[PDB]
RNA sequence: CGGCCGCAAGGUUAAAACUCAAAUGAAUUGACGGGGGCCCGCACAAGCGGUGGAGCAUGUGGUUUAAUUCGAUGCAACGCG
């Protein structure tokens, strides 16, 4: 998380360490555990990624373009 | 409007001085569809303003009216339950149009004599950032820079 | 019951409890007035058309006195 | 807390003074030169200044206890 | 993709720190197999080794302590 | 007084405010300037620009100590996160490094439930 | 209701009188949603000028009258037949 870039930085640009935890975990860990919404949210999550492989097969659509 | 994009309107140059900007100023303070009387007031307004400044038009209408045009105004941006006004930039074509519509508005108050005197006494004060018209520039601009938190 | 009140300095000797009554009356007043009261939160309370005098340069309507005293 | 409320017997509409020039300086250089202003039935206009700027003598010349050296005031 | 442990068929240990540090982020967390490419079998040993290494204080739980 | 040369500037960002403080390297506070303590009450203090006013107001009230190098550690989820570490670069303090300390429990305390 | 279990909450086994000509499942066409996407119109936004404020004209409700003829009476009736 710490950034030094010793002498010539003048620029924060800590997206390298910004995009590890805070983007997801801090805005999600504040509520809503319930122990069974996650198993239906995740179930509909990776069920919502498998059809993207079905439209990776959707190349053979002519559409005349 | 919604679908099309309107190009522009070609306005005849001002007769006495072949400038397009002054004709738009003439129309803005022209009411009731009486263009004959409007040009009488406008020319008299610069008639009693050129002598005060000392030179004909480059000081009577260019600088004195660029001291009132705003550079940033505010518009409502209701999107998802919001009722605040987000500052935006104003186009160079619209900058002038706001200016003339303000000098005329500021000269519609301040009842002294015929409109030639009321407008002339307002164009002068706008040369030194004094008149009511330039006050509305502050009113809008201070409100713009007060709500800079939104962008 | 006059139209225009000149009221040189109203806040001179007042009680600071009569000052509040004077402020209430002045706000509720629907006529015309001028006044030169030097009190800060009197002109700050009501004034909007400042006429600042000074031996060489005079100011006319800077604003609601807050832009005035924040610029100067 | 006294209960004071100034009413109005008749309402003014257009303006009050329409002052143009006074040229009022007692003995030294005039404390103000032009002072051309109107009211349009405005409000307030809290004149301010230091101890010795001339607000009270301006008010006196405005009302009529004194008169300006050159110019006019005229009320509605 | 998985060209790190598939050849050296063994059981990972908690003393080989020089290899565990290749499977950690700069915040201290374990790198998932989706990014690294390690197979499922050795990941459950890679995760086990790190949690033993932390307890003995050969690795940090978080980047700061 | 005491002319402390190097200090630390905690940034307590949050969804409702942005509390900006400046402290010495041993945690003894010197001065602070919260976002909502600078005329931003209401929804306005939950804005990035409202945090800048907190940073500028905190440049003073510590100027007597004469700080030239600052270690800024940021906390909490909110918009007053980036807009106050840029405002610390312009106020004159030279930012040595930027830290994000933030309590991330290892699946410990049970969160609340209070939104429907 | 009765039997059994239980400290209690209750569980389990389990009817009848009376009433109706329906209740229900999947699917189709619409309509609707404070469901989603796209598009249009003086729909909004950008401007000008009006109504609602007052005197009068006119029409309509009501009220009165012996009669105040009849019809129109959301948008699409009310300077309408
Ligand atoms: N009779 C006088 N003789 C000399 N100078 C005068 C006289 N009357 C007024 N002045 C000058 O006019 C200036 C402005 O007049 P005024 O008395 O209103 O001043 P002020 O000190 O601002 O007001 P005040 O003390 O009355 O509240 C004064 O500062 C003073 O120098
Ligand atoms: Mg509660
Ligand atoms: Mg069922
Ligand atoms: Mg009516
Ligand atoms: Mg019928
Ligand atoms: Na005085």
């Amino acid at each position: 998380i710490k950034v030094r870039e010793n002498e010539p930085f003048d620029v924060a640009l800590r997206r390298f360490k910004r995009s590890c935890e805070k983007a997801g975990v801090l805005a999600e860990v504040r509520r809503r555990e319930f122990y069974e919404k996650p198993t239906t949210e995740r179930k509909r999550a990776k069920a919502s990624a498998v059809k993207r492989h079905a439209k990776k097969l959707a190349r053979e659509n002519a559409r005349r373009t | 409007p919604r679908r099309r994009v309107i190009g522009q309107r070609k306005i005849l140059p001002d007769p006495k001085f072949g400038s397009e900007l002054l004709a738009k100023f003439v129309n803005i303070l022209m009411v009731d569809g009486k263009k004959s009387t409007a040009e009488s007031i406008v020319y008299s307004a610069l008639e009693t303003l050129a002598q005060r400044s000392g030179k004909s038009e480059l000081e009577a209408f260019e600088v004195a009216l660029e001291n009132v045009r705003p550079t940033v105004e505010v518009k409502s941006r209701r999107v998802g339950g919001s009722t605040y006004q987000v500052p935006v930039e104003v186009r160079p074509v619209r900058r002038n149009a706001l200016a003339m519509r303000w000098i005329v508005e500021a000269a519609r108050k301040r009842g002294d004599k015929s409109m030639a005197l009321r407008l002339a006494n307002e164009l002068s004060d706008a040369a030194e950032n004094k008149g009511t018209a330039v006050k509305k520039r502050e009113d809008v601009h201070r409100m713009a820079e007060a709500n800079k938190a939104f962008a | 019951k006059p139209n225009i009140l000149i009221m040189d300095q109203p806040t001179n000797h007042l009680d600071m409890e009569s000052i509040e009554s004077l402020n209430m009356a002045l706000e509720l007043y629907q006529g015309t007035l001028i006044f030169v009261s030097h009190d800060r939160e009197f002109v700050s309370s009501l004034a909007t058309r400042i006429l600042e005098i000074t031996p060489e340069r005079v100011i006319d309507f800077s604003g609601n006195y807050e832009d005035y005293l924040r610029s100067k | 807390n006294p209960f004071i409320r100034f009413e109005q017997d008749k309402k003014l509409f257009r303006n009050a003074l329409e002052v143009e020039g006074l040229t009022k300086g007692f003995d030294n250089g005039p404390l103000f030169k032009n002072l051309n202003l109107l009211l349009e039935v405005g409000e307030k206009l809290a004149v301010l200044g230091t101890n010795g700027v001339g607000k009270s003598t301006l008010l006196k010349t405005l009302v009529g206890d004194l008169q300006p050296d050159s110019g006019t005031v005229k009320w509605s | 993709f998985c060209r790190f442990t598939a050849e050296g068929v063994q059981e990972i240990d908690y003393k080989d720190i020089a290899t565990l540090k290749n499977y950690i982020t700069e915040s201290g967390k374990i790198v998932p197999s989706r990014i690294t490419g390690t197979r499922a079998k050795y990941q459950r040993q890679l995760a086990r080794a790190i949690k033993r290494a932390r307890y003995l204080s050969l690795l940090p739980y978080t980047d700061r302590h | 007084r005491k002319q402390v040369s190097d200090g630390v500037a905690h940034i307590h960002a949050s969804f409702n405010n942005t509390i900006v403080t400046i402290t010495d390297r041993q945690g003894n506070a010197l001065g602070w300037a919260t976002a909502g303590g600078s005329g931003f009450r209401g929804s306005r203090k939950s804005t990035p620009f409202a945090a800048q006013v907190a940073a500028e107001r905190c440049a003073d009230a510590v100027k007597e100590y004469g700080i030239k190098n600052l270690e800024v550690m940021v906390k909490g989820p909110g918009p007053g996160r980036e807009s106050t570490i840029r405002a610390l670069n312009a106020a004159g303090f030279r930012i040595t490094n930027i830290t994000d300390v933030t309590p991330i429990p290892h699946n410990g305390c049970r969160p609340p439930k209070k939104r429907r």
